[PDB]
């Protein structure tokens, strides 16, 4: 339709390197808009980044507090996604969620809902 | 920056309001996302007033200016999570997210 | 007609004579005089100037825009894309008069009307769909696609583009990336995508998942091939959609109309509106100077902020005008200078 | 520290191209032979009154910034230059700057902004410089001549044109330098770059008598208030007076 697993994530020595893969089904991957989000252990969610679809132009954002050293990509033909993350800092301990923007929406905005969500996994530096 | 509530005390049976202060809400309307304990957020208000399939009729949103409100009726004792208004920047279109708010039942 | 008139009244009261001013030299030195005899002499009546020929503006430059109504592949039908826009001019005149757009179709705006006045917002929908549903792609009908893919509110407003793709898309393998929807259990709302490919379930049966039988994938693939007809052609549509009343405008086309110099003509530069004789002149401004004034503050040049080219201003030719007449006494000729 | 002023700060007022003509204007100008403060490198805070006249006459471009604003590094919006090896960024943003901002990246933190603009680097050597606010207008003048301020006289051209509003009353001057702790409340820390000197004058409400050329560059000018005959040339609106006795003003 939907189900979005996260994989990775784990206790790693500060200024590492770490992948995360997040793998979704059922649902059309190449004309779809993704995002990241992370959210720290009592606190609210915080915005990672973007990677968009081809289809329009290869636009990935990134979120200013983690620009430049966060690396997103996106793999249609596996239909999984690698978040390379480098220069990790102590203020990193936190979980990752993978969210879908848009599954059914009116939208008449830029392509951004946050529909359907992960069930996400826990990351610490 | 979306500035938010800590917490509501609302009894039950009584008209629940969620407010969400915030400059650039006149155009880029928020969207609210309710993210139970120890579980997933999941959309419960977007667009302009409608909800996803599948949500009851009870929560519903509305705009003037610069501040967003959320209107609940009807609140059961299940409602007891953090509630997060999402709106986006003219500049740089990201979705910066919010502070959140926590609610609560003030049942016996 | 209306004119102006010397009416003479007698001792009676009664009118006996008139003279239009508006025929001859003389009888303009008549009303002048305000007599019906004239001496010998020149008298001076009236002065003339040559009217105006036209009006002319010019304005600054403009935006580009060409990538989105021309781009590799098309998204499909169900899986349309949007584009934002934003404090940048909409030049629709080069979209107007382009050779290969077939359909122009719109309510809300004039065909003709729609650079004259300002938005806000743009939002621009590309998607590719068949020739046969063209006509369905308009609000209050339904069915497939209208119903199942892309469906329009009642008051949409905003003019769509189409045109055919027979040398772009047609393919003697055959093409099946464009998908469509023909079985969903809801209505899309309007401005509504769908991107669950989940499969439809049909009362019963245990197929809720299982892809058997009693259950249909509800995203079809497309037949598009230079065997085709008329019909079955991929036809590229893209839909603009916009709104009002909610943002300072940001989004809008431009007169900037075309030079002419020897005559005198109306002419706004950026402002300075006047009336006069445009020429070149050697006059070198500054970088910075924009206009320039000779003594007594009289306007004696302008830079053209289009070219950047030097123009010297000198009002048009005007002047007193004279009748050379031998009097009433011996003739009714007249001479002008 | 004070040194003469000779017929240095005057500037185009009008945009106006003009040749041949003499033309009084009535503007916000620097007195000739006025007193203005001489400060050495080898930078306190100055009020802005109606204008600000700066002027350096140090080689290798040590002077690359300067501060402008009403109560600085307040709430109150407030105006920022820095001259970069490629680019000028003028950046409107409110910033809370330091005590003692920049003797080197940045002088002072990022905040909520309202307009910035990028152009043109603006800088043995002299530079002048004139800050106006008018009317809700920011303007400077600038002008660059190869070389105490030389008598020659030169008119300083309109360099840019800001439609913002925001109020300045005091500003502070900017230098650069090397192998500094870049201390925010500390200053002349450190190595100390090369010999530099750079100069402070106010501008007054006078009338001018400014003679523009052939070409539309003003060559001369003149200070009706300064003496008496300067009074009667612009009473005579010439700059050559012939013999006699001439009625300029009244005495109250
Ligand atoms: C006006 O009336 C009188 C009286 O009848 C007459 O004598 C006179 O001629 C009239 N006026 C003219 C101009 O004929
Ligand atoms: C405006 O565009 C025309 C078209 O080539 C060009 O010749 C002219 O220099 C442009 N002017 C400005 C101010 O950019
Ligand atoms: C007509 O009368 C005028 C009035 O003095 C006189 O100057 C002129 O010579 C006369 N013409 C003839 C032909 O008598
Ligand atoms: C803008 O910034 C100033 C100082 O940085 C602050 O006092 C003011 O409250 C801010 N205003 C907004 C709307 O953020
Ligand atoms: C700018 O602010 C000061 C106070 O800091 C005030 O005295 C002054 O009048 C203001 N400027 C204008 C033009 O009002
Ligand atoms: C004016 O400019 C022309 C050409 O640039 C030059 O030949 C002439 O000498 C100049 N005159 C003056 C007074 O600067």
């Amino acid at each position: 339709e939907v189900q979005l697993v996260e994989s990775g994530g784990g206790l790693v020595k500060p200024g590492g390197s770490l992948r995360l893969s997040c793998a979704a089904s059922g649902f059309s991957f190449s004309d779809a808009w993704m995002s990241w989000v992370r959210q720290a252990p009592g606190k609210g969610l915080e915005w990672v980044g973007r990677v968009s679809s081809e289809i329009g132009g290869g636009t990935t954002d990134y979120a200013a507090p983690v620009k430049g050293r966060f690396t997103i990509s996106r793999d249609d033909s596996k239909n999984t996604l690698f978040l390379q993350m480098s220069s990790l800092k102590t203020e990193d301990t936190a979980v990752y969620y993978c969210t879908t923007g848009v599954d059914i929406v009116v939208m008449m905005y830029a392509d951004d809902a946050f529909d359907i969500w992960g069930q996400g996994t826990m990351v610490t530096v | 920056e979306l500035t938010q509530d800590p917490a509501v005390s609302v009894a039950l049976g009584q008209t629940v309001r969620i407010t969400c202060q915030g400059d650039s809400l006149r155009s880029y309307y928020a969207s609210w996302y309710q993210q139970k304990p120890g579980q997933a957020p999941v959309l419960v208000i977007y667009g302009k007033n409608n909800r996803p399939s599948g949500i009851p009729d009870r929560f519903s949103g509305s705009s003037s200016g610069n501040t967003a409100s959320l209107t609940i009726t009807g609140p059961q004792a299940e409602d007891e999570a953090d509630y997060y208004c999402t709106s986006r920047d003219s500049s740089g279109n990201h979705v910066i997210f919010g502070g959140g708010t926590k609610l609560t039942v003030l049942g016996q | 007609q209306p004119r102006t008139f010397l009416l003479k009244y007698n001792e009676n009261g009664t009118i006996t004579d008139a003279v239009d001013c508006a025929l001859d030299p003389l009888s303009e030195t008549k009303c002048t005089l305000k007599s019906f005899t004239v001496e010998k002499g020149i008298y001076q009546t009236s002065n003339f100037r040559v009217q105006p020929t036209e009006s002319i503006v010019r304005f600054p430059n403009l935006c580009p825009f060409d990538e989105v109504f021309n781009a590799t592949r098309f998204a499909s039908v169900y899986a349309w894309n949007r584009k934002r826009i934003s404090n940048c001019v909409a030049d629709y005149s080069v979209l107007y008069n382009l050779a290969p757009f077939f359909t122009f179709k719109c309510y809300g705006v004039s065909p003709t009307k729609l650079n004259d006045l300002c938005f806000t917002n743009v939002y621009a929908d590309s998607f590719v769909i068949r020739g046969d549903e063209v006509r369905q792609i308009a609000p209050g009908q339904t069915g497939n696609i209208a119903d199942y893919n892309y469906k329009l509110p009642d008051d949409f407003t905003g003019c769509v583009i189409a045109w055919n793709s027979n040398k772009l898309d047609s393919k003697v393998s055959g093409n099946y990336n464009y998908l469509y929807r023909l079985f969903r259990k809801s209505n899309l709302k309007p401005f509504e995508r769908d991107i669950s490919t989940e499969i439809y379930q049909a009362g019963n049966k245990p197929c809720n998942g299982v892809a058997g039988f009693n259950c249909y994938f509800p995203l079809r693939s497309y037949s598009f091939r230079p065997t085709y007809g008329v019909g079955h052609q991929p036809y590229r549509v893209v839909v603009l959609s916009f709104e009002l009343l909610h943002a300072p405008a940001t989004v809008c086309g431009p007169k900037s109309t075309n030079l002419v110099k020897n005559k005198c003509v109306n002419f706004n530069f950026n402002g300075l509106k006047g009336t006069g004789v445009l020429t070149e002149s050697n006059k070198k401004f500054l970088p910075f100077q924009q206009f320039g004034r000779d003594i007594a503050d009289t306007t004696d040049a302008v830079r053209d902020p289009q070219t950047l080219e030097i123009l010297d201003i000198t009002p048009c030719s005007f002047g007193g005008v004279s009748v050379i007449t031998p009097g009433t006494n011996t003739s009714n000729q007249v001479a002008v200078l | 520290a004070y040194t003469n002023s000779f017929t240095r700060g005057v500037y185009y007022p009008d945009k106006v191209f003009r040749s041949s003509v003499l033309h009084s204007t009535q503007d916000l100008f620097l007195p000739f032979f006025s007193n203005v403060t001489w400060f050495h490198v080898i930078n306190p805070v100055l009020p802005f009154n109606d204008g600000v006249y700066f002027a350096s006459i140090e080689k290798s471009n040590i002077i690359r910034g300067w501060i402008f604003g009403t109560t600085l590094d307040s709430k109150t919006q407030s105006l920022l230059i820095v001259n970069n090896a490629t680019n000028v960024v003028i950046k409107v943003c409110e910033f809370q700057f330091c005590n003692d901002p920049f003797l080197d990246r940045v002088y002072s933190s990022a905040n909520n902004c309202t307009f910035e603009y990028v152009s043109q680097p603006f800088l043995k050597n002299l530079r002048e410089f004139v800050f106006k606010n008018i009317d809700g207008y920011f303007k400077i003048y600038s002008k660059h001549t190869p070389i105490d301020l030389p008598q020659g006289f030169s008119a300083l051209e309109p360099l840019v044109d800001l439609p913002i509003g925001i109020n300045i009353t005091r500003f502070q001057t900017l230098l650069a330098l090397h192998r500094s702790y870049l201390t925010p409340g500390d200053s002349s820390s450190g190595w100390t770059a090369g010999a530099a000197a750079y100069y402070v004058g106010y501008l007054q409400p006078r009338t001018f008598l400014l003679k523009y050329n052939e070409n539309g560059t003003i060559t001369d000018a003149v200070d009706c208030a300064l003496d008496p005959l300067s009074e009667t040339k612009c009473t005579l609106k010439s700059f050559t007076v012939e013999k006699g006795i001439y009625q300029t003003s009244n005495f109250r």
